[PDB]
């Protein structure tokens, strides 16, 4: 079912870019990356357990704790809205897909 | 712990790599140049043994899988969560073809 | 009034021919266009303002360096030229209009244009420099697109800071000390903390009353994309190009919207 969040939140994430590029160019890049204002990127763990079995539990920047921001770029506001809003779907893909190992 | 692709269309992953802090990964001392297509994976691989399996990286993610070495990345399944990969859509299409994790989920 | 046909005439002629033509694509169209300026070499000082205009932000691009080396990718002739890390900025601080008002306004290098945040204030105030070195060079109906330009870029800076960048240190104060009728009457904008005040502020001015409208589009940007996107709306006032005046700036700014469209329509 969280797949298809990997389909749409990209599609949005493409949306924001193409309008960041439209709006201010090529991005800065390089030093600090650009393309985005939030997802000070740090992921923090937990360990469940369901039947016995040690489910692990993902949390991270924009998804969860260790988050941060500051400034951003012209359409920084669209580019966390939508790039960095990918964020929460793919930290929930990545518990479910460590649970779904531990369970097999 | 850290979470980063570093094999990616560049701006695709800068988009949630690093804005407020943590480098990316830690740039400064992990991580690796976010934009693909200037070779084959193994190097992706490779950044993957220096930041997957360097006991930081948790999440990493390949796009589509159009060049991450399907057969090659499917061997991340023992220690699942500092291996635990992706498969972001945008400039190539999210597919339940073959790939890393998405290989064993076939099964 | 006789000096046109004294000099210029035949590049006049030639650049409204070429503006008048006009209509890995964008980057071709952008060659082309670059290619179009560069071969046309009192006209020169306009032309190289012009060149400057982007060049700023070349310059500002290259500062970084950090994977510097990938700026030869983006090597446009328009606004890459290579003519146009204290030590680096010292030598580039030459042939360059706003480069020696930086060398000392941003004499702090990387600690006064940090990637975050001051290094697009850095670039904010070379940019108005360069509008103040552009707008220095009176005589001509450019100056009111010139203006309108810096305050478009001082508005939208402004609105920013108020949005978001407050927290970025970007106060009252720095929506001019820092964040590049603007030039005697921006201090309005420095209160207008909301939509609603952006709007209020801008009523100041009935030519800028109504440009916000809902302020959902435009404005939604940061950095200078809020008061910028209304003089690209409002543009079609530089389509006039009424004769026998300096149009190259609006030629080079309709071909640089051209390319900016075509690059917005990438794969429809």
């Amino acid at each position: 079912t969280t797949k298809e969040s990997m389909g749409e939140v990209m599609k949005d994430s493409s949306f924001a870019l193409i309008e960041a590029k439209y709006v201010a160019g090529e991005n800065i890049k390089h030093i600090v990356l650009e393309n985005v204002q939030n997802a000070s990127i740090k992921v923090r763990s937990r360990q469940e357990n369901i039947a016995g079995v040690k489910i692990p539990k993902f949390e991270y920047f924009t998804d969860g704790e260790t988050k941060n921001d500051l400034t951003g770029l012209a359409r920084g506001g669209q580019q966390v809205q939508q790039c960095r809003a990918a964020y929460v779907k793919a930290i929930e893909l990545l518990v479910e897909l460590a649970s779904l190992q531990t369970s097999f | 712990s850290a979470l980063i692709a570093m094999i990616a269309d560049e701006d695709t992953v800068t988009g949630f790599l690093l804005a407020g802090v943590g480098n990316v990964d830690l740039r400064r001392k992990t991580n690796y140049l976010i934009v693909d297509s200037k070779t084959t994976v193994k190097a992706i691989e490779d950044a993957f043994k220096e930041f997957t399996t360097k006991e930081d990286i948790a999440i990493v993610l390949i796009s589509q899988y159009v060049a991450n070495m399907i057969r090659f990345l499917v061997d991340s399944y023992n220690k699942p969560i500092p291996a635990i990969l992706e498969i972001p859509s945008k400039d190539h299409p999210y597919d339940p073809a073959h790939d890393s994790v998405l290989s064993r989920v076939k099964n | 009034a006789m000096t046109f046909n004294i000099h210029g005439g035949y590049l006049e002629a030639i650049v409204r021919g070429y503006r008048a033509g006009l209509l890995t694509i964008v980057e071709k169209c952008t060659l082309k266009l670059v290619d179009e300026y560069k071969h046309m070499l009192p006209l020169s000082t306009f032309l190289e303002y012009i060149t400057y205009g982007h060049m700023i932000d070349n310059v500002v691009l290259i500062v970084t360096g950090r994977d510097v080396q990938e700026l030869l990718e983006k090597c446009h002739p328009l606004g890459m030229f290579d003519s146009i890390m204290r030590e680096l900025y010292r030598l580039v601080l030459v042939d360059t209009p706003l480069a020696p008002y930086f060398s000392e306004c941003i004499t702090s290098e990387d600690l006064d244009d940090m990637n975050i945040e001051i290094m697009r204030n850095t670039l904010y105030k070379a940019y108005l420099e360069d509008f103040y070195k552009f707008c220095q060079k009176l005589g001509g109906a450019t100056a009111e697109i010139m203006s309108d330009l810096l305050a478009f870029e001082a508005d939208r800076r402004a609105v920013n800071i108020t949005i978001n960048s407050i927290g970025t240190e970007l106060t009252r104060d720095d929506r001019r000390k820092l964040y590049s009728l603007y030039p005697y009457g921006h201090e309005e904008l420095a209160v207008c903390e909301d939509i609603d005040q952006v709007r209020g502020v801008m009523e100041k001015y009935p030519p800028y009353q109504s440009i916000f409208s809902k302020l959902s589009y435009g404005e939604s940007q940061m950095l200078d994309k809020a008061f910028y996107e209304e003089e690209v709306k409002r543009l079609c006032l530089a389509f006039e190009q009424q004769f026998h005046y300096g149009v190259f700036f609006a030629y080079m700014r309709l071909r640089e919207q051209e390319i900016r469209n075509l690059m917005w329509i990438s794969e429809c």
